[PDB]
């Protein structure tokens, strides 16, 4: 398996959601996990990072609504979502980035996100 | 397969503090009593600590008494091993074990075992 | 389809097992006792070829359970007619009963080990046993197939969960296999007590198939066995020789005909036609392999202490710590018998050892055991092994 | 000697918390592992060391159609050494999603290269490197330069070729790289790509214990034998026995039972554990078989001819090594004899089906723990008998 | 040690949700799956049923409103609920049933459905 | 680990069908040629099918051609047999094999082997 990314959807603005990066190995457990979003005619977009030891950094747009964090068992990194709006309508993907910075899985289907 | 990491070494000043974190993978952690053992350079392995399925009961040696901390997250699965009051006889790689039998009469004898993490003291 | 017993077994199981999570009953004797909720235990192992298989001890998880009460209820399953071969006697019935996952949580919940612990638990601890519980069993309705007879209620195949205590119970549905249903203090201390892997023979193997090379090696005369060590003496102080030897050596006609000292050795293992003689060029081979994972040091000092006469106590002194060392994926501390010291930091002795990625100090005859060093050493220990077979 | 091995432990420990990366083997090596590099890995010959990973120093873009420069690496982190005059060790990586694009806008060229076919010959398992850990240029405390870009660890990804070819992340144990037709037929030679060593590997546990037997006087292994033919036909017996070696001083058995155990006490009664051991392991081997078994063996015991059953057993595990494995194996003519023969009963017990108007005999795997503990007992019997 | 059940959520009716069920070993493919709910104070009742060959029953209450399916290479069952209406509010939970009708799993936490 | 699981089995008339199939986990299933093979009384194992890891190409035996068709599901990591116009000489249990090598001699190994599923036709 690689990365399934679930929990998307369609909301209006304000709303919140909660998006689910799993992976089927352990991978997710020891190494860093990003969560990414494409949104409709603009880039791939990196949303927000959680290093192997759990530290998070965000980006601008996001900070104060959303929150990345792991749950092991689960082999899940979550991303919750708060006070959507559309300009946080996208698809969105998860990776892995090992402590050498190196990308462990190619990107899942990713999973859509419409506000 | 039984993976276990160890995290969290490095280099202090002495009479500093150091916490070693070890994520464990390929069993039923909750189920498993755990260890902290060090390899001093030239030395012997030294057994320092061991906790309890739950956590409820630890163990400790002597050399580290008061100073380190063993205690597990069952529901993370990890565990941590908080050392204060280094000092260059502690320096060493670290490593967490699973099932440590330190039989007094034949030696220490665990069933897995981290790859390390090394800590020096200077 | 079934025919006997355990025919019959193997097709109930196939027909049922689709993840191959059931246990077969190997007689109809043993399957008395295998209810559900009965304990069994698995004995500590004396063969890596064959386990000890799963035994009632005649008792029930109620029976070492506090507030003393009946057993829970169990789920009944699907029943499948098998008709069987070699209300009818010809036909077979056979159902499941099951013990419900979530049994566990309330009835763990509900009830608590006896603290003082049940006496044969104390005797299983002491005898080093794991302890399971029975969580399904696929029996018959009625007897069947009676010139053999089988009694109502037997037991064809189970399902277990295995039991761990630490001053309390659990039952783990999907244990690993090194998981001890006793677990150590947190103080480690314990007593004889089978453990540390249900038996190795990490060593065992090694010396035999390192003897069975060596025997293979006694195809070979005297005479040839002195200039093939005229041949291997040459590539043991050429690194890139010897790697051109091995390639020589490797599968797909006449072999390589190779310059210098490798060309001796090749031409151990041809006829005049320099085509390779197999059961000639099997254990060289291996001892290449061998060969290949040791370093330049270690090559160069494996020459000088055969040129020496000095391949008899290292070769001793890494058995003795390949011995204490097994199993070698565990991590240990190794003893020095000073009676095989020959010794020094530049001791031909020593250097082996540091190449293998050992660190060694003088004050003390303790050294701890790299898992990862596990290949170099066995290796090193097969070329030693090997080479003083050629004497 | 031992520096640079030295050096290469510390950076994956500290690097490697996955335990994914393979440390290069000497400095020697170092070089030539980059990313899209490709490399095999030949069939082992020892089950207690594996071969070398060896840069074919050949890439993959150069087996790839459409002849053009390897997509770009992914400069990983760099990082800074400890020594109390460093070390920086900088990672190169190739992206997941590389091989994607790049299988699809190449494809594996056709005729393959040369050198391919050389590798499937020897059987080997091919790899591309997909990360590297190196270095800029310093020494050896050792001493010892080590040039700068020096692969001390990387990462692989297998390959798999079959009409197309393909790079696999995570491959499971057993995978080939190069793929049998839909036919199965391989063509041109064995080249095995496997071994087993399961036969052999049985004869070095029996060998353990078969050598403590000839320390017994003559005497001992005659009281033995006698005691296991009484034992043999007698299944709770022969439990009781089993169980007695399982525990102060022995317990008191009548009966072939104790005459087992008399051989085996010391004046005080007490454990004697160089002589349980190798009882306990031939106990464990006949409690694997069957009650039917057992009594043919004290008849084969009693008559002498534990020869016949003993040499076929070996002969059938041998074949079916890996027992793991179904294969047909071939009764060799001559029972080197159909229903009712000692040895067809015997193997009939362990789960296999022999046919009397046929030589096929196909391996069960679930036969193989019985005819292991089968083949263990005949030989130590024979053993003692001498 | 047990199955992960996610989707569960707000949605106003009409809309279209799919819960997963995903197992962390193989149990999930070779076996069959079911899906149940749980109304407070109420009894825990089956509503859809797929074995390990794709074979599928529902709930009067919902057949032909919800649909179980299974994605082998994601060790995922799924749930998709349809014609969503009151009533369907409950704690939804989903289980492994053996060939031999013995269940794999111990219940997980469930996921969260509420219809208003 | 692999897992090969058969199931579609059972009692068929002569001249009926069946179809068998074998969910695979434990490896890269669509990197693999697979293989249908039986063992009937009497005879040793007889390779049937067998067909290329993106099943672009199929083989079968003589005794098999025309009547059975192999065929496989990557993306659900399952193989399949068509059964038809079964005979009684096709009684046998059928396995489920990955990577069979049939060159060398009249021999037949494979990787990895299914647990079977019995076929019968009354």
């Amino acid at each position: 398996v690689q990365l399934v990314e679930s929990g998307g959807g369609l909301v209006q603005p304000g709303g919140s959601l909660r998006l689910s990066c799993v992976d089927s190995r352990s991978w997710i457990n020891v190494y860093g996990a990003n969560w990414y979003r494409q949104a409709p005619g603009k880039e791939r977009e990196l949303v927000a990072a959680l290093t192997s030891g759990g530290t998070t950094n965000y980006a601008d747009s996001v900070k104060g609504r959303f929150t990345i964090s792991r749950d092991n068992a689960k082999n899940t990194v979550y991303l919750q979502m708060r006070d959507l709006k559309p300009e946080d309508t996208a698809v969105y993907y998860c990776n892995l980035e090992r402590y050498t910075g190196s990308s462990v899985y190619p990107w899942g289907q990713g999973t859509q996100v419409t506000v | 397969q039984v993976q276990l990491v160890e995290t969290g070494g490095g280099l202090v000043q002495p009479g500093g503090s150091l916490r070693l974190s070890c994520t464990a993978s390929g069993f039923i952690f909750s189920a498993n009593q755990m260890n902290w053992v060090r390899q001093a350079p030239g030395k012997g392995l030294e057994w320092l600590s061991g906790i309890s399925t739950r956590g409820d009961t630890t163990s400790y040696a002597d050399s580290v008494k008061g100073r380190f901390t063993i205690s597990r997250d069952n529901a993370k699965n990890t565990l941590y091993l908080q050392m204060n009051s280094l000092q260059p006889d502690d320096t060493a790689v670290y490593f967490c074990a699973r099932v440590c039998i330190r039989g007094p009469e034949p030696k220490l004898r665990c069933d897995d075992w981290g790859q390390g993490t090394q800590v020096t003291v200077s | 389809m079934g025919s006997a017993f355990e025919r019959v077994v193997r097709r109930v199981v196939q027909e049922l097992d689709h993840g191959g999570e059931f246990i077969p009953v190997t007689s109809l004797q043993s399957s008395t006792g295998f209810q559900p909720y009965c304990l069994v235990v698995r004995k500590p192992s004396s063969s890596w070829f064959w386990k000890p298989r799963y035994k009632c001890v005649n008792l029930s998880i109620k029976d070492i359970l506090e507030p003393d009460a009946a057993e829970p209820d169990v789920q009944r399953g699907r029943s499948f007619h098998f008709y069987d071969a070699m209300s009818s006697s010809t036909s077979m019935n056979v159902y499941s009963l099951s013990v419900d996952p979530n049994t566990w949580q309330t009835l763990l919940h509900e009830r608590h080990l006896r603290q003082p612990e049940h006496k044969v638990l104390q005797q299983l601890r002491s005898r080093g046993d794991n302890v399971y519980v029975v969580t399904e069993v696929l029996q018959t309705q009625k007897e069947v197939e009676v010139t053999v007879t089988i009694p109502s209620g037997s037991t064809l195949a189970f399902r277990v969960a295995q039991l761990v205590i630490d001053s309390d119970l659990d039952v783990l549905l999907f244990p690993d296999k090194k998981q001890r249903t006793f677990q150590p203090p947190a103080t480690g201390l314990t007593d004889g007590v089978p453990a540390e892997g249900a038996f190795t023979e990490d060593f065992q193997g090694l010396r035999a198939e390192v003897e069975t090379i060596s025997k293979e090696l006694e195809l070979l005369d005297r005479e040839l066995c002195q200039l093939l060590l005229e041949g291997l003496e040459g590539v043991l102080r050429d690194q890139l020789a010897l790697r051109a030897l091995e390639e020589a050596l490797e599968q797909g006609g006449p072999v390589e005909p190779l310059d210098g000292p490798a060309g001796a050795v090749l031409e151990c293992l041809v006829l005049s036609s320099g085509m390779l003689v197999p059961e000639l060029a099997i254990p060289v081979v291996y001892l290449l392999g061998a060969l290949t994972m040791l370093s330049e040091t270690q090559h160069k000092l494996l020459a000088e202490a055969l040129e020496s006469q000095t391949l008899l106590g290292p070769l001793e002194l890494v058995g003795s710590l390949l011995e204490q060392s097994a199993p070698w994926q565990e991590r240990s501390t190794m003893s020095l018998p000073p009676g095989l010291l020959s010794w020094g930091e530049g001791a031909p002795a020593w250097v082996l050892l540091d190449e293998c990625g050992l660190e060694l100090g003088e004050d003390t005859p303790h050294v701890c055991w790299e898992p990862q060093a596990q290949g170099r050493m066995c290796a090193l220990y097969a070329s030693l092994a090997l080479l003083s077979g050629l004497s």
